[PDB]
């Protein structure tokens, strides 16, 4: 659901 | 003439004298970057940089620094940016960043354009910054992935994005770390950093040793199971196929 980079 | 340095997390600083209220204020105050040598030094109002010149940090006697000045007309402001506005001069590129990285064609196949190190250096070394324009996560998860190709998360409110056409570097170079392509065994992670004229906003950070020409390469972090872009699913499976 989260389209967005992460860490 | 009581010199104070502040320092973030992330290894830049702000350093001058406070004025009577105890603040960063004046002509004299400069925005050391994480090597301790490249500087914006000039007017600060309470920390935020008014206009900062580029500068070198020649030395430091008993916390006082020495700054000179570096030839050129290169002035720099607080340029947070908004929803809509990504930077008031998105062709002026910044100096630290200019100092260690490139893009050039990726060596990643069909990858388009990459981020490269124009210099050796070792581990946990900030490299390139990621600014871009400020728009909520709810705005983003609602959207299709072909317009989230850049999109990176801030924190639990904010999502960085540089959209259309600044994705292009004759559109929009002031920051680079867009650039950065994906891997699984990347050399650099996205680290917090407070920089002076765009604000809060994420940093490339080296992991290792790194030498120059060395693709720069972060993990995307998109959740997995044991949703994200075709591309990176199927380099997925190609990863869990090797090791
Ligand atoms: N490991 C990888 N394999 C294939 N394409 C990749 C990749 N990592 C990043 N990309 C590509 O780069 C995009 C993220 S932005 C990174 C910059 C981009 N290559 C450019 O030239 O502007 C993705 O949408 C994808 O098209």
């Amino acid at each position: 659901i989260k389209r967005s980079k992460k860490n | 003439h009581g010199v104070c340095w502040i320092y973030y997390p992330d290894g830049g600083s702000l350093v001058g004298e406070v004025n009577e209220d105890g603040e960063m204020t004046g002509e004299k105050i400069a925005y050391v970057y994480p090597d301790e040598r490249t500087a914006l030094y000039g007017k600060f109002i309470d920390g935020e940089m008014i206009e900062g010149k580029l500068a070198t940090l020649m030395s430091t006697e008993e916390g006082r620094p020495h700054f000179e000045l570096m030839p050129g007309n290169s002035v720099y402001h607080f340029d947070k940016s908004t929803s809509s506005c990504i930077s008031t001069n998105a062709l002026l590129p910044d100096p630290y960043e200019s100092e260690r990285v490139y893009v050039a064609e990726s060596l990643i196949s069909s990858a388009g354009e990459g981020l490269f190190s124009k210099v050796a250096v070792g581990p946990n070394t900030v490299m390139s910054f990621y600014n871009g324009v400020r728009i909520t996560h709810q705005e983003v998860d609602s959207r299709d992935w072909a317009l989230n190709g850049n999109t990176l998360s801030l924190d639990e409110e904010t999502v960085i994005d540089v959209p259309e056409p600044y994705n292009h570097v004759s559109k929009y170079c002031a920051s680079l770390g867009h650039k950065a392509n994906h891997s699984f065994t990347p050399n650099c992670i996205y680290d917090m950093f407070v920089h002076p004229r765009f604000g809060p906003i994420k940093c490339i950070r080296t992991l290792r040793a790194v030498e120059a020409d060395e693709e720069l390469t972060v993990a995307y972090g998109y959740d997995h199971s044991p949703e994200a872009p075709e591309w990176y699913q199927v380099e997925l499976k190609a990863f869990q196929a090797t090791q």
